[PDB]
């Protein structure tokens, strides 16, 4: 019961920190700019995370069991893998954007237009699902350890991702590596410029790059590091590492909205 | 300076003096009158059903 | 819409916005500038080096492929707040002083303290010119002084951290620094850190006012973006 | 503000011929375009239309997939493309400007034509009553007109429009829907109406009002003529 | 100058020694209009920068804009569609006018030129036929007389009668202490009245070109005025959160629309079709509705930014808005 609590406290809190967003940027008319319409797309794409595939993706986890057509676990993986890399995406792009604006300020409105932001979501929004659904239709990543994949696995009743060593590796590159790099070098060129001029006359990109890093590294390092060693970490750590890695939706919303004053009205 | 213009406000206020006059509350009268006499022909004071008005929906 | 007509309407209606799209990229990307000075000040000539009863001037500019566009007041009258209020979005104030008269300077500091404290003029930066320096020097070595008119200039010392020219007269430096102060005293007692000031030391032969003015600008707008995202 | 019109000549049957129209002295890249047909002994008919920022096109059900229009802004050029003539264009095409906003009055100056020889539905029926009527340099003179659905739209305009071509040159505007008078025409000229049946008034009478009037209805597309009543005095 | 005192007494003595009744004792025994629910209908968008001015026109479906990226627009307000988009020389623009007839519109701004626009030419282009120099200082009003006359305010403390035939001034109207701010007409056109800094409002004959009568009451200086329908009395709004309503042959002032809520000063006043209520817009984001009668408030229009200008259409049909933010809001 108490675990149902917990997850009922994780989706429905991601439900109300996105629908009060998307609200509020379509009816009012003084908050139009570029910029804001990537984080309308982003509030848009965590909400649906939390209504289809947080209810479904609790279900494995607490009767430790999957009740369902083999047809709809195909979907339910994709669908869980698409629109994570989607929200990462996004973090990317909104870093992107704090750099442009920070280091170049002369040149800002002219090239974060409407234009750039559009082309932005259509990336963020494709690239993902063309990766995730072939990917988890044909079976790239069951490939080498099939044998592994339904001699245990599948067996019984699961419907619990699995991958290869050459396709986690992968997985681990593009959904991770470069968007957290990316992140990371724009906002520590913004933190020397930002220090060296308050002396002239620091603290919210750190948290904000340690929420997004102590959030989803574990998952990965996992991920990436369970075939190596020969799977040896246990099905319920490891859905708490994907519940772990879920939060990220929950408090997302909430960085990236309430914290700046302009957002509080 | 004081050669010419003081010459001149002396003369516009002096024209301005002369104007004829009326009673306060007789001046209260006519506007009420136009009140009552085109309240009947303000679309904003009385509001219109949405058949005889060009701004519905 | 239902009638031809009405359609052919709708259509020019969309070309008449697709025509003030391309007005509103154009305009987003330029920087609007004001300049004011006085008739002494040689602002009338900082403009012919950078390039009837009219009531405003415009000239252009470029440096580095970015438009900025300075609008000079004309023939007006000596009241200013009234039409002050149109230009509450500019990027800056350029600001020329004729500091060589030791005459006509008090008129000048009210006239600073006016603009910097008007209420529409919050949020917008100043950048200082101090012009006709060379004319100071000529007025200082052969000694018309200072102290008969400001008495506290013989109670000021160099401050600690000047930079004197190459070619520098011990004694120019004294006043030239006592000016800058007096002027930069006004700036900050007030503004709780919205605008700053950035004070200059202008010739008449100069060809660097432009790049002083595109630095400035520039630290004025990343100033303004690191305080907008909680940098600051 | 004239207009030119180039081309023409006889063409066998089974040509193509580009037929063009050149605007000169306005704003030509602001006024939508047609084309409108005449036959020797017949009124007037319309071909098709462009707009002004060629993103709408329509053709005649007659012809549809022989003509095509094209427009050029730069150099203010109107043309017509014509494939496989058969024995029926052997008419006058003219080239005609309007604009389309509130106030406006469309089909307002017209070209002056061209000739083009070839050697050997469901759309609102507009009829008119009579062909001919002879009167008095000073009378009373009235011209009748039909339609066979009601003009009245729901807004509250009646597209209703009369152009009274003189006997030798191209035709002009004088009504346009149907109760307002164009620019430059005396004020001796007045429209009525009802919703289906119409009447052109003319109070005084003089030697130029000679010529055949003309009944155009502007509600659909099809954009369907009348028959034409001549005056002799 | 001890003669002007005494005289200046003398018409406030006789001032003073007419007013038997205010208006509130006159009509303390009206049943009030209540409650007024006013709801937006229309939204015009388009505009680049804020929105400095507008006019209705007479047909009472087309309208005229001004915003200080120079261009005047021209809207539909029943199929919110665009009718014309022009731009002007120079962007700091302050007003604009359109004419009765239909056939041309006016603007002027910091450039101390009035310039005239012909909307009815043989090519489909809006081009300029005519500019009015020879103030000194901006231009803050204009109105037509007719296709042939038109008034203008300036910063030069001095108006002006133009002929737009030869673009020569054939009247000069002198006598303002400080820059005027704005003027309103009469329904004959035979006299007209006009407000400036110097928180005194002055009537003028067109006909001799000379002052007619003065009045006073405002703490500070004068920013918008208007006209009583019936055409003996007029309203100004000031910056001092505060609005009067002065009569012509009584030379007085009546009751004072004003509240302790307000800090913030007045930019556009305007009057209904009966005379029944007065709208002003205020310098908080607001629009305050009230009654002309008895000094009630009745009603708010609630813009994201300061309001710069009203207008109410010639029939009562409906009330436009404009604002800061660069929108236009129409309210039936
Ligand atoms: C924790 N849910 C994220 C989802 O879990 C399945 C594998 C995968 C790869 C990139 S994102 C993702």
């Amino acid at each position: 019961a108490s675990l149902y609590s917990l997850m009922s406290l994780i989706i429905l809190a991601t439900l109300v920190g996105n629908l009060i967003v998307i609200i509020s940027i379509s009816h009012f008319k003084q908050l139009h700019t570029p910029t804001n319409w990537l984080l309308h797309s982003m509030a848009i794409v965590d909400f649906l995370l939390g209504c289809l595939i947080m209810p479904c993706s609790m279900v494995r986890t607490v009767e430790r069991c999957w009740y369902f057509g083999e047809i709809l676990c195909k979907v339910h993986t994709s669908t869980d893998i698409m629109l994570s890399s989607a929200s990462i995406f996004h973090l990317a792009f909104i870093s992107i954007d704090r750099y442009c604006a920070v280091c170049d300020p002369l040149r800002y409105k002219a090239k974060i237009n409407i234009s750039t932001i559009l082309v932005m979501i259509l990336v963020s929004w494709s690239l993902p699902a063309v990766y995730a659904f072939g990917m988890i239709f044909l079976e790239l990543n069951l490939k080498g350890v099939e044998e592994l994949y339904r001699s245990q696995v599948s067996d019984l009743g699961g419907c619990s991702p699995f991958f290869s060593k050459v396709s986690g590796v992968l997985a681990f590159m593009t959904s991770f590596y470069i968007p957290g790099s990316v992140m990371l070098f724009v906002y520590y060129r913004i933190y020397f410029i930002a220090k060296g001029q308050a002396r002239s006359i620091a603290k919210t990109l750190g948290i904000m790059v340690g929420v997004f890093l102590v959030c989803w590294c574990p998952f990965f390092l996992c991920t990436v590091l369970d075939p190596f060693l020969g799977y040896v970490i246990p099905p319920s750590l490891n859905d708490a590492l994907y519940w772990f890695g879920y939060l990220n939706s929950a408090l997302n919303p909430m960085v990236y909205a309430f914290f700046y004053p302009w957002f509080r009205r | 300076a004081s050669i010419a213009q003081a010459r001149k406000l002396v003369e516009q206020l002096k024209m301005e003096a002369n104007i004829d006059r009326i009673k306060v509350s007789k001046a209260a009268a006519d506007l009420m009158a136009y009140c009552e006499a085109h309240a009947k022909e303000d679309p904003l004071l009385t509001p219109v059903p949405a058949s005889e008005n060009p701004f519905r929906e | 819409t239902l009638s031809a007509e009405d359609k052919a309407a709708v259509e020019r209606s969309k070309m008449i916005e697709k025509q003030l799209q391309k007005d509103k990229q154009v305009y987003r990307a330029t920087h609007r500038l004001l300049l004011l000075g006085a008739d002494n000040s040689g602002k009338s000539t900082i403009v012919k080096q950078m390039r009837k009863t009219s009531g405003i001037f415009e000239t252009k500019f470029q440096v580095d492929k970015v438009n900025f566009h300075m609008f000079d007041v004309g023939a007006q009258r000596d009241e200013r707040r009234k039409w002050i209020q149109c230009f509450n979005d500019v990027t800056a104030i350029i600001f020329v002083v004729d500091s060589s008269d030791y005459n006509r300077l008090q008129e000048a500091l009210n006239d600073f303290k006016s603009i910097w404290n008007n209420r529409w003029l919050r949020t917008i930066s100043v950048i200082l010119f101090l012009n006709k320096q060379d004319l100071l020097a000529e007025k200082v070595l052969a000694g018309s002084k200072i102290e008969d008119y400001f008495p506290e200039f013989a109670r000021y010392t160099t401050p600690e951290d000047a930079t004197p020219e190459p070619g520098e007269d011990p004694r120019v430096t004294r006043a030239k620094y006592f000016i800058r102060d007096e002027f930069l005293r006004i700036s900050t007692a007030s503004g709780d850190g919205r605008h700053y000031c950035y004070p200059h030391f202008t010739c008449s032969v100069d060809t660097e006012n432009a790049r002083r003015i595109f630095n400035d600008c520039r630290d004025i707008i990343q100033r303004m973006h690191l305080r907008q995202y909680e940098l600051l | 503000v004239q207009l030119v019109e180039s081309g023409g000549g006889l063409v066998q049957p089974g040509g193509s011929r580009k037929l063009s129209c050149s605007a000169s002295g306005f704003a030509f890249s602001s006024f939508g375009m047609h084309w409108v047909r005449q036959a020797p002994e017949k009124g007037l008919e319309w071909v098709a239309y462009i707009s002004s920022g060629s993103g709408t096109i329509y053709y005649a059900d007659t012809v549809k997939g022989r003509f095509t229009i094209s427009r050029d802004d730069p150099k203010n050029t109107l043309f017509l493309q014509m494939t496989s003539l058969r024995s029926e264009d052997t008419a006058m095409y003219y080239c005609v400007r309007s604009i389309y906003y509130y106030g406006s009055s469309p089909f307002d100056f017209w070209g002056q034509g061209t000739t083009l020889t070839v050697s050997a539905s469901a759309d609102i029926v507009m009829t008119q009553a009579t062909s001919s009527v002879p009167v008095t340099p000073g009378e009373s003179v009235s011209i009748s007109c039909r339609s066979s659905k009601s003009l009245l739209h729901s807004n509250g305009n009646t597209y209703l429009y009369w152009f009274l071509q003189r006997p030798g040159q191209s035709p002009q505007l004088l009504i346009y829907r149907m109760s307002n008078l164009a620019s430059g025409v005396p004020d001796r000229f007045s429209g009525s109406g009802s919703g289906t049946a119409f009447t052109l008034t003319i109070s005084r009478l003089e030697a130029e009002d000679v010529g055949v009037y003309y009944c155009m209805q502007h509600l659909e597309y099809p954009l369907t003529f009348g028959a034409g009543t001549k005056l002799e005095l | 100058r001890q003669e002007a005192e005494q005289l200046k007494n003398q018409i406030r003595d006789a001032r003073k020694a007419c007013a038997d009744a205010t208006l509130s004792q006159i009509t303390n025994n009206i049943d009030p209009v209540g409650r007024i629910q006013m709801r937006t209908r229309r939204t015009l968008r388009g505009h680049l920068a804020k929105i400095y001015a507008m006019h209705w026109g007479t047909d009472s479906r087309l309208l005229v804009s001004a915003s200080q990226d120079g261009k005047l627009i021209i809207w539909d307000s029943y199929t919110t569609n665009k009718v014309h988009a022009i731009p002007l020389r120079s962007s700091w623009v302050m007003t604009c006018a359109y004419a009765p007839s239909g056939n041309y519109v006016a603007c002027g701004g910091l450039d101390n030129i009035c310039s005239i626009y012909n909307l009815k030419t043989r090519e489909g282009n809006v081009r300029v036929s005519r500019e009015l120099a020879g103030h000194t200082g901006y231009l803050s009003c204009c109105r037509f007389l007719d296709d042939n006359q038109i008034v203008t305010s300036s910063g030069d403390t001095t108006c002006a009668l133009w002929d737009i035939e030869t673009g020569q001034q054939t009247t000069t109207f002198t006598g303002h202490t400080g820059d005027v701010m704005s003027l309103s007409l009469a329904p004959d056109t035979r006299l007209f009245v006009s407000g400036a800094c110097d928180a005194s409002a002055k009537l003028w004959d067109v006909r001799e070109g000379m002052c007619r009568q003065t009045f006073t009451g405002h703490e500070s200086d004068i920013n918008a005025i208007c006209f009583f329908p019936n055409g003996n009395a007029f309203a100004t709004g000031s910056d001092d959160a505060t609005c009067r309503l002065f009569d012509l042959r009584a030379d007085q002032e009546l009751m004072t629309y004003s509240h302790d809520n307000i800090i913030c000063g007045i930019t556009s006043v305007s009057f209904s079709k009966s005379g029944r209520l007065l709208l002003a817009g205020y310098d908080d984001f607001n629009c305050n509705v009230w009654d002309a009668l008895k000094a009630d408030r009745a009603g708010v229009l609630a813009h994201d930014n300061r309001v710069s200008c009203l207008g109410v259409t010639d029939d009562g049909m409906a009330v436009a808005t404009g604002s800061w933010d660069s929108f236009l809001k129409i309210w039936n």
